[PDB]
RNA sequence: GAUGUCGGCUCAUCACAUCCUGGGGCUGAAGUAGGUCCCAAGGGUAUGGCUGUUCGCCAUUUAAAGUGGUACGCGAGCUGGGUUUAGAACGUCGUGAGACAGUUCGGUCCCUAUCUGCCGUGGGCGCUGGAGAACUGAGGGGGGCUGCUCCUAGUACGAGAGGACCGGAGUGGACGCAUCACUGGUGUUCGGGUUGUCAUGCCAAUGGCACUGCCCGGUAGCUAAAUGCGGAAGAGAUAAGUGCUGAAAGCAUCUAAGCACGAAACUUGCCCCGAGAUGAGUUCUCCCUGACCCUUUAAGGGUCCUGAAGGAACGUUGAAGACGACGACGUUGAUAGGCCGGGUGUGUAAGCGCAGCGAUGCGUUGAGCUAACCGGUACUAAUGAACCGUGAGGCUUAACCUU
RNA sequence: AAUUCCUUGUCGGGUAAGUUCCGACCUGCACGAAUGGCGUAAUGAUGGCCAGGCUGUCUCCACCCGAGACUCAGUGAAAUU
RNA sequence: CACAGGUGGUCAGGUAGAGAAUACCAAGGCGCUUGAGAGAACUCGGGUGAAGGAACUAGGCAAAAUGGUGCCGUAACUUC
RNA sequence: AGGACCGAACCGACUAAUGUUGAAAAAUUAGCGGAUGACUUGUGGCUGGGGGUGAAAGGCCAAUCAAACCGGGAGAUAGCU
């Protein structure tokens, strides 16, 4: 469960450490985003020569949360901390070149088989 | 209590 | 909600609650009848007669076990000795209940409860 | 609830070998990766088991690529192929919430040589 | 929080309208010593069910 | 079309090959014997009515047993009926089990609400609760304004307000029926359903389609 | 001889001069997307930063973030930040006390609801013999939102860029309903760890107190974040609007006669209440088939006999409940407790031995204990009765059964 | 600026966004030198602002333990009219 | 008022503790002059909480949190 | 050494909630300030109403203060209700 104001780590390496959530995309009166989810964040800390730096505007989907994703047969997998992977603005497609930590089945689309494809596990 | 100006 | 719930409260918290069924059980052991409001004894039901259900084997884990319960060694000697041999073939309900009118001091309905053998 | 009983105990897996908490145990997953089926496998420890016969599962913790994943698996599903003991550890307390607060030397578990 | 006209006579009868007590419906009578009490309860001088419950 | 009345068991879950878990609520149908049929001719509309179960001989009331009797049917928990469409004809003491359902893939489900008693606004409205702090007096989850001053002078009909909630009948559409157990008399619907375990239930075709 | 303000919070309700969704006429409307006007109020109609602010600006969203009325809705519902008491200070005015829609720091928000109204829940009586059930549905309420993707189709259109209508499929947001099978919360009534101290003679083992002493887990139940379902199709009559035939008016003309289509509005369809619907309905069963007495001789009163159907009361109680009510059961009995077995939870009891100087470890032992749960079991308590309720049910007319 | 009406002055910093805050400019409506000017370590239940930690303050409330509320017995008010 | 208020001296036990703090106790004195049930809304005093962590609000109000001994170590500014 | 530091008694009264026909005509609960001093406290004494006293709030002077309380002038006066 994502809302406002809520902190995630990145899971790629565009640069940013920790990100700041500032909006749920998708509906009016939206307040949780999952994984697989598109958020609108602000980047808090990030290394110096990064192609991303703090201030920034972005939006990026959730690839991990501590609720967890829920699967069809009642099996539920948490991980041990909120992360994300950044996105460009306009096109919505990963910035980093390279994924950290495990990956969820659940964004098994065509909009983000970049991100599965480079991600170490599942 | 109240006041009215 | 008190839906599949058990337990009255008795406008008790649960340390008063525990101790004075803890003095209530004695008394009901060493007196084979003792006079309570009605609700109080329906409750005692669910702690004095598994004490005489423990009583009916006899061993040093169960004796010590009683004298948690009751932290009466008269008590425990009676539950063991003398109250576990008589019941030994009941199975459960070794306590009764009669109603015996209201309490003249705040209107209680008040009910005599006693051990199933007191026949002498 | 007799009935309830018969529903479930006539799809009930009989092959459940025998696990505690604190025990390192593999289980196999069917994955589907399109038409064709795979099998994964996920190794940790069992952090935390639940019997409710048909309803049982258990919870399964490991650090995978310096994350901390917890999966609960339901014993009974198909999903689930086999469960193997690789290494089985003494624990005092059925649950082990307390290791997610740990982390390398301090998350160790001693071995159960019974 | 307060009336603002003296309610009557009749509303207040009316009110209490409802207040009436109901008289026990009848007396069981014990079977061997002959009292009459309350059903369910035992007699003033203990009996029960044709039984000598209470010493007393 | 013609619905029968089963008893809810209880809750199960249901394993499929594919590893999908399907939550099934399990009803029970025992044989379901009508008791009298309802012509235009004599009462009006066209309908059946049917009892299920048994009950103890020593409490049904004459009135009530000469009823059965008159069906040459043996007493039930209670009396329920149903609608009969221009296509479908019974007869009184005809017995009707759970295999209707074998052609039904939606079924309706009907029953008591499970009583939650005297229920605040925020929980039988979902009113939003005040400030727990900042100053709040004795005010923290009351239901607030009511109203809108003189011009109206009244509260409207229809205000939500705390209240009764729950114990009454609710209805539940468009369930799947996952399987239909005839050598048992038990029918499977995927989700929950109105009541609880033990309770009467009212299962009919799916009218929404 | 008192109607308490701005804003916020909570809860709203109406209007239509409509912000979104719906139906249309024009367009300097190719398409996509717009402009303008007409019909339409069913539903829906942002979170934040700054500021006491409404407002406004800004950030980021949304199909859209509508305009107004309701004492600029709502303080016997909350708040008291702003204005607007007494304190103090700045600037400023005055010789001064003081003063400033100038600015600064601080500063008591009472009321147990009689009536109306409203949300729930009972009693009484009525419905014309009484009683137990199942119903008809006059009426009333609830619900009515919508995105994105895919197909049609890269087709119509266009030089290109770009890119459909009309019809289908899938998956979402918000909202509502139900429920605990799952994932979880709680679980001071279940186990275990541990600090200080007191006590049970002492060791050992336990109990009391210290927020449940502090903590770790947890059954049932409740519950959402959990997982099921819902908004609709269809029908009737229509708004704006587009038409058929067609005269008054040789033509024309959607109209005067006569026909057709036409929207989330309207009446139905779906869900819930419902015969106090006094217009008190219908259906199916059940119960009662005696003596007399009086005059004010009539829907008359009274005595004896009788006490049915059924209900109530009491008792054991409920996933029913503030109390009433409602459901189950009362020995011809599983209603509750206990008991037996099982399942859960905790995690190897106590005692004894074996190792060690000792803390402690190991063996007996997944042991011991185990609340609300599951299947059983009359061991305990649900008494033999009494109590209420009656004894064939008015008149007139009609149609039949008749003598 | 405890002083600035115009005014949320203008510029910079902080924030995704800052009528407040900090720094600077001077166009000081209407600062100013013992009715003291400007600084100032330490101190303050003092005013404003920011960050870490922390959390039911909140998104959005859920459950539980106690005292009332509710029922029974006893005693028995009040404002108002 | 048989009122959670106010009222100056003297005596100063045990375990833990720096202590007349605090916890449990000794001597000693008390259970506070309405009770019994039920386990609804709501109010009061408390406990816990999934994911997020000031998004609340005039304002981090209130809550949560920090908390003891030794030892290591500790910046700008300082009237030293 | 200290109008020194931490912190009970003791003296204070910054915040919140409760209470507001209260247990109480100013309190309770949880925090909070001082706590060798311009400290606090017992007993007795002194200052009297246009006066006292006041580390200054028009505060306090017996639950009363921009002129205390009690009696008297007194049936003040009231173009007002
Ligand atoms: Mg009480
Ligand atoms: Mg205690
Ligand atoms: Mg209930
Ligand atoms: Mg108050
Ligand atoms: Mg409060
Ligand atoms: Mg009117
Ligand atoms: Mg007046
Ligand atoms: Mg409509
Ligand atoms: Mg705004
Ligand atoms: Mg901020
Ligand atoms: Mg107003
Ligand atoms: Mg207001
Ligand atoms: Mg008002
Ligand atoms: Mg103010
Ligand atoms: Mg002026
Ligand atoms: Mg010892
Ligand atoms: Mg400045
Ligand atoms: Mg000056
Ligand atoms: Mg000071
Ligand atoms: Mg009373
Ligand atoms: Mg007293
Ligand atoms: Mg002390
Ligand atoms: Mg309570
Ligand atoms: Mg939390
Ligand atoms: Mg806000
Ligand atoms: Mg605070
Ligand atoms: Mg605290
Ligand atoms: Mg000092
Ligand atoms: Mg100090
Ligand atoms: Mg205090
Ligand atoms: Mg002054
Ligand atoms: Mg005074
Ligand atoms: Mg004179
Ligand atoms: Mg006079």
């Amino acid at each position: 469960m994502i809302q406002e104001q809520t902190m995630l780590n990145v899971a790629d390496n565009s640069g940013a450490r920790r990100v700041m959530c500032i909006k749920v995309l998708g509906g009016s009166h939206r307040r949780y985003a999952g994984v697989g989810d598109i958020i609108k964040i602000t980047i808090k800390e990030a290394i110096p020569r990064g192609k991303v730096k703090k201030g920034d505007v972005l939006k990026a989907v959730v690839v991990r949360t501590k609720k967890g994703v829920r699967r069809p047969d009642g099996s539920v997998i948490r991980f041990d901390g909120n992360a994300c992977v950044l996105l460009n603005n306009n096109s919505e497609q990963p910035i980093g070149t390279r994924i950290f930590g495990p990956v969820t089945r659940e964004l098994r689309s065509e909009k983000f088989m970049k991100i599965i494809s480079l991600a170490p596990e599942v | 209590m109240f006041k009215a100006f | 909600m008190r839906h599949r719930k058990s337990g009255r409260q008795l406008n008790r918290n649960s340390s008063h609650r525990q101790a004075m069924f803890r003095n209530m059980a004695g008394s009901l052991v060493r007196h084979e009848i003792i006079k309570t409001t009605l609700p109080k004894a329906k409750e005692l039901r669910r702690v004095v007669e598994p004490l005489i259900t423990l009583a009916k084997t006899d061993s040093v884990a169960n004796r010590r076990l009683a004298f948690a319960r009751t932290r009466d060694n008269e008590i425990v000697a009676k539950l063991f000795n003398e109250l576990g041999p008589r019941f030994a073939s009941r199975a459960g309900g070794y306590t009764r209940i009669l109603k015996c009118g209201f309490r003249a001091g705040d209107n209680a309905p008040m009910a005599y409860i006693e051990l199933v053998d007191r026949s002498e | 609830s007799n009935i309830i009983k018969q529903l479930e105990q006539e799809q009930m897996k009989q092959d459940v070998p025998s696990f505690r908490p604190g025990d390192t145990v593999e289980v196999k997953v069917w994955v589907v990766e399109g038409s064709k089926k795979r099998l994964q496998a996920f190794e940790g420890v069992v952090i935390a088991i639940r019997n409710r016969g048909l309803h049982s599962a258990f919870t399964v913790r490991k650090i995978s690529n310096g994350e901390g994943v917890e999966r609960v698996f339901q014993t009974h599903s198909p999903v689930v192929d086999s469960i193997s003991v690789k290494r089985r550890g003494a624990v005092r307390k059925a649950k082990l919430y307390y290791l997610r607060e740990r982390t390398g030397k301090a998350a160790r578990i001693k071995e159960r040589l019974n | 929080a307060v009336q603002q006209n003296k309610p009557t006579r009749s509303k207040r009868g009316m009110r209490r309208s409802h207040d009436a007590l109901t008289a026990v419906t009848s007396l069981s009578v014990d079977k061997t010593s002959g009292e009459k009490h309350l059903r369910h309860h035992i007699t003033a001088d203990g009996y029960y069910r044709g039984r000598k419950v209470i010493a007393k | 079309m013609i619905g029968l009345v089963g008893k809810k068991v209880g809750m199960t879950r249901i394993f499929t090959e594919d590893g999908v878990s399907i939550p099934v609520t399990v009803i029970e149908v025992e044989a379901n014997r009508v008791t009298q049929v309802k012509d235009l001719a004599n009462d009006g509309y066209r309908a059946i009515q049917v009892t299920t179960g048994a009950k103890k001989a020593n409490r049904v009331t004459k009135p009530e047993a000469g009823h059965f009797a008159k069906a040459g049917v043996e007493a039930g928990r209670g009396l329920w009926e149903f609608r009969l469409a221009e296509g479908e004809e019974f007869t009184v003491g005809q017995s009707i089990s759970v295999e209707l359902f074998a052609d039904v893939k939606k079924v309706d489900v009907t029953g008591t609400s499970k009583g939650k008693g005297f229920a605040g606004t925020v929980k039988r409205w979902n009113f939003r609760t005040q400030d727990a702090t900042h100053g709040n007096s004795l005010s923290h989850r009351v239901p607030g304004s009511i109203g809108q001053n003189q011009t109206p002078g009244k509260v409207f009909k229809g205000k939500k307000m705390a209240g009764q909630m729950g114990n009454e009948r609710v209805t539940v559409q468009s369930l799947d029926v996952v399987r239909v157990d005839a050598e048992r008399n038990l029918l499977l619907v995927k989700g929950a359903v109105p009541g609880a375990t033990g309770s009467d239930l009212i299962v009919k075709p799916a009218v929404k389609a």
